RNA sequence: AUCUCUCUCUAUGCUCUCUCUC
RNA sequence: GCGCCGUGGCGCAGUGGAAGCGCGCAGGUCUCAUAAACCUGAUGUCCUCGGAUCGAAACCGAGCGGCGCUACCA
RNA sequence: AUUAUUGCUCUUCAACGAGGAAUUCCUAGUAAGCGCAAGUCAUCAGCUUGCGUUGAUUACGUCCCUGCCCUUUGUACACACC
RNA sequence: CGGUUUCAAGCCGAUGGAAGUUUGAGGCAAUAACAGGUCUGUGAUGCCCUUAGACGUUCUGGGCCGCACGCGCGCUACACU
């Protein structure tokens, strides 16, 4: 069986923003599964589901669908969630959505590994997601940091390096657009442009011809932000290297 | 009642009469998975063979399985009369047959073809994709193909 | 049920049937498509002959049989006048189709 | 927190849907208080009525 | 249940050592605490009850009520 | 250069009673919308309501079954073409 | 002098008509 | 060839598990009836094909169509 | 008896994981489960009509929705609010 | 009996009772109608029609039981009782 909570500790906190997938409607409201915190059952009492009277229940809330929510009453003993949908402020909603997305992404990461090798899920959770969270706040932030520069994976060890490699691969060449508008109208201008390209493309990406004045090259990114540094270099080359030819070039 | 624990002798998931026979279903009910084989008649076959029904699917030794197969494919010799088998009387030989696995369907297909050739009502209905055995299509059969 | 069920529809009873015999043409009487359904019993209806006309509802159908837009209709033309003419019999959609198939009316308009 | 009061007299039955009883609750801990309480369901005289609510009271139900 | 309809020797041993300490012994209980799932559990229970091991409370079939000796 | 024929969708929208609604989808955004609505209101017995869609599109409401009449009116009062119209429903 | 104090949308609908003998 | 829309029908939007909105058709429910008001839809997995990874329409490619760049590339 | 009348033996094993918005029925031998006989009938009950076995849960109330009853009230309505 | 109620009309609780909801359920059901339902129960009929190649009548054979669909009753199930 697959279980275990999204965050570090077992039980939710007061005034925690959650996203709730609707299961079934009863009397109090709905016995929803909180997708920001484990799968513990809770309810939205019929007073705090919407800001205004909307009469219809199965169009603004909907069975099977997700709702932007906040946790009101929590009892750290066994398992009760008194929940609200109304108390979520304007804006804020977007943030909540983002958080939910992040959580989902995190969840997606932690299952492939399990599939590849069974072994207790709690242990896996401990060795992948929690220490980072403790250090900062959320696991997605940690993941982002890792992607930017690999150091968070060095902190707590994965069960195998293969998994890490796979993750890296998943994260990974990324195409970045680079458009060159050369102000040429001469017969031997195209050739010149080509020559210029050949001195800049070498030593490291994919140059596409659209027109005689317009040239569109796609630059590869290995670690996402590595593509910006190559683009910059290319730009520099246009201003510094291409001066001997005397061909006027413009960048979008 | 069996106190016998049994060591590594029974191999689950068996390939018997081409169609895959699954694991730990109760011999009779393990045989039922094969087309043409059905509950009561499977039980009868087992009885004829003289194997105890209260056993595992993997438990069965090869000889027993062979015997069972023989009973199934050649039914008439082992005291199984008319109110017993699949194609009683039959249209092609006069002898009755207990058709199995990949035979019954073929027979059905053949019958359908013959009907089509000879343009009979049932055949026509089958060709159409309609209900045959006394049904009012005012409500019946809205699932389609 | 006729139009909208009602408390006040059970004091009427309509008798014609969907399986009724189709009515043919007469002298001073021909077929029209309805151009636009006008007010106060008046109706603009283009004839199959080739004249524009002004059609008018005359009794009978005034409450019994409701009509819509673009319908094939029996119009008995005025023998003394010409511009004002009167609707006699409404044709069903099936009926219209049958007529079209026959070729009794000229094939110019669709149901 | 736990409180309990005995009922003594019923102040009729009120509710849009109805059914819900208006009761006069007397506390067995100090009989000086006789409060108007909302009670859901079949209730007579001389019954111990547990109250999670301590002080809040309402009369009519609309 | 993922099969688990085997009167395995190891399984039998486990049953022997796990039926005490716990007061209640049933097929359902066995299924819950991960050993045998279904029909052969009953058989096992029956063959544990020859002389001693687990004492009966039930005088009824379908549901088994059994307590280990204290 | 501008496209001469754009898909103007005059749809069947169900209004109070057996009556309907002339709803216009894919409206050319060149002339003043409010003014056109006002004009429409004046000409017929209709009330004008505009439902806004992001980037492209504005749903223009006119209470009633006219269609052809509406088209004719549009033709009469400059702002919209003859070829652009499409009747949607039945 | 004993009241106690409740609450909101909901548009329209076309098919007749009837007396007696004193 | 690039970019977005790739549907469960049109018209609008979102990218790593959650069948996204407005309209339309198809059908229901509520009312004596229609409309508003409500649900359910349809090629089951959101271009065609398969894979890395359990998986996904989303990640990757070969392969198509509409327009945001091109101007006919001897 | 084909457009299986039905019955019985056989084999064939789909949809269907307790059911959206909606709405019916019911306050004690009642609800429901379960049969049976009769009616139809030459043959056929998933139907009705009557029995009888098994036998709960919750109300004993209010007018909120849906009606009804009278009293008062207002009606530009008597085809009487459709 | 017990209390309550201008202590009248009655009601709720207790005792006794086979039983205290009019003891349960029926069956008959007023005045007034509806333009409800039926001439497809009839030899209950007015009126109009067809009346001898008959809408009468019977024999032979279908058909009401057809099926892209949409509702209404009911049954069987979705299993451990
Ligand atoms: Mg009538
Ligand atoms: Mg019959
Ligand atoms: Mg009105
Ligand atoms: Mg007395
Ligand atoms: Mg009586
Ligand atoms: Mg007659
Ligand atoms: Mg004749
Ligand atoms: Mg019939
Ligand atoms: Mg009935």
């Amino acid at each position: 069986t697959s279980h275990c909570r999204f965050y570090e500790n077992k039980y939710p906190e007061i005034d925690d923003i959650v996203m709730v997938n609707v299961q079934q409607i009863a009397e109090m409201g709905a016995y929803v599964k909180l997708l920001e915190y484990d799968n513990i059952e809770g309810m939205i009492l019929l007073s705090e589901l919407s800001r205004r009277r909307i009469r219809s229940i199965q169009k603004l809330i909907r069975v099977g669908k997700n709702d932007v929510a906040v946790v009101l009453r929590v009892d750290k003993e066994k398992g009760y969630i008194d929940l609200s949908k109304r108390r979520v402020s304007s804006e804020d909603i977007i943030k909540c959505e983002e958080k939910y997305q992040k959580s989902k992404t995190v969840h997606s990461i932690l299952r492939y590994c399990a599939e590849k090798f069974q072994i207790p899920l709690e242990e896996l959770y401990k060795t992948i997601a929690w220490p980072l969270s403790r250090k900062f706040g959320h696991a997605y932030e940690a993941f982002k940091l890792s992607i930017i520069d690999e150091t968070v994976w060095e902190g707590i060890e994965p069960p195998s390096k293969d998994v890490l490699d796979e993750l890296k691969n998943y994260i990974s060449a990324v195409k970045i657009r680079a458009d060159v508008e050369v102000s040429c109208f001469s017969y031997e201008g195209i050739d010149a442009i080509k020559d210029a390209l050949k001195s800049a493309e070498d030593m490291s990406v994919k140059v596409k011809l659209v027109a005689a004045p317009l040239y569109v090259l796609t630059t590869q990114a290995l670690d996402k932000q590595k593509g910006i540094e190559q683009l910059e270099s290319a730009i520099e080359k246009i201003t510094e290297v291409i001066t001997k030819y005397g061909g006027v070039c413009n960048i979008t | 009642s069996l106190v016998v624990q049994e060591q590594g002798s029974f191999q689950h998931i068996l390939r018997l009469l081409n169609t895959n026979v699954d694991g730990n279903i109760n011999v009779v009910y393990a045989l039922t998975t094969i087309r043409g084989v059905g509950r009561r008649y499977a039980n009868l076959v087992c009885k004829k063979a003289d194997v105890d029904l209260h056993k595992r699917a993997g438990e069965l030794t090869q000889e027993e399985l062979e015997r069972i197969v023989q009973i199934m494919q050649n039914p008439t010799h082992y005291k199984i009369p008319a109110w017993f088998l699949n194609r009683q009387k039959d249209v092609n030989d006069g002898k009755d047959y207990h058709s199995l696995a990949n035979n019954l369907e073929s027979k059905l297909r053949d019958d359908l073809e013959r009907l089509k050739k000879i343009r009979s009502h049932r055949g026509i209905r089958h060709f159409w994709g309609l209900r045959v055995r006394g049904q009012h299509t005012k409500t019946t059969g809205r699932r389609r193909a | 049920n006729t139009k909208g069920g009602k408390k006040g529809r059970r004091g009427k009873n309509d008798s014609d049937g969907p399986k009724r015999e189709l009515i043919y043409k007469e002298e001073g009487q021909e077929y029209a498509q309805i151009t636009k359904m006008l007010g106060n019993g008046r109706v603009e209806a283009s004839c199959f002959d080739g004249n524009k006309r002004m059609a008018h509802i005359r009794g009978k159908l005034r409450k019994k049989v409701w009509m819509g837009q673009g319908d094939i209709i029996l119009v008995s033309l005025r023998d003394f006048q010409d511009d004002q003419c009167d609707v006699v019999h409404k044709y069903n959609l099936d009926e219209a189709r049958t007529l079209k198939n026959q070729g009794e009316l000229p094939e110019n308009a669709k149901i | 927190p736990v409180t309990l009061a005995k009922v003594i007299k019923v102040l009729g039955r009120t509710g849009s849907r109805g059914g819900v009883t208006q009761v006069r609750v007397e506390f067995l801990e100090d009989t000086t208080r006789t409060i108007v309480r909302n009670v859901k369901g079949p209730v007579r005289e001389g019954d111990i009525l547990v109250l999670m609510e301590s002080e809040r009271e309402a009369r009519r139900l609309r | 249940a993922k099969h688990a309809v085997v009167l395995d020797q190891d399984k039998f041993d486990r049953i022997m050592k796990e039926a005490p300490t716990y007061r209640y012994v049933s097929v359902s209980v066995l299924v819950d605490r991960f050993k045998l799932g279904g029909s052969l559990a009953r058989v096992a229970l029956r063959h544990l009850e020859n002389e001693g091991i687990i004492k009966p409370v039930s005088k009824h079939s379908k549901q088994a009520i059994y307590t280990r000796a204290t | 250069e501008t496209a001469t024929s754009n898909y103007i969708h005059i749809r069947i929208q169900q209004r109070n009673g057996r009556k309907t609604l002339t709803t216009v989808q894919g409206v050319p955004e060149e002339y003043d919308l409010k003014r056109i609505l006002k004009v429409l209101k004046k000409d017929f017995a209709c009330n004008g309501n505009i439902v806004k869609d992001p980037e492209m599109g504005e749903i223009i409401q006119l209470q009633g079954d006219q269609r052809a009449k509406v088209c004719e009116f549009m033709i009469s009062q400059l702002g919209l073409q003859k070829k652009n119209i499409k009747i949607h429903g039945f």
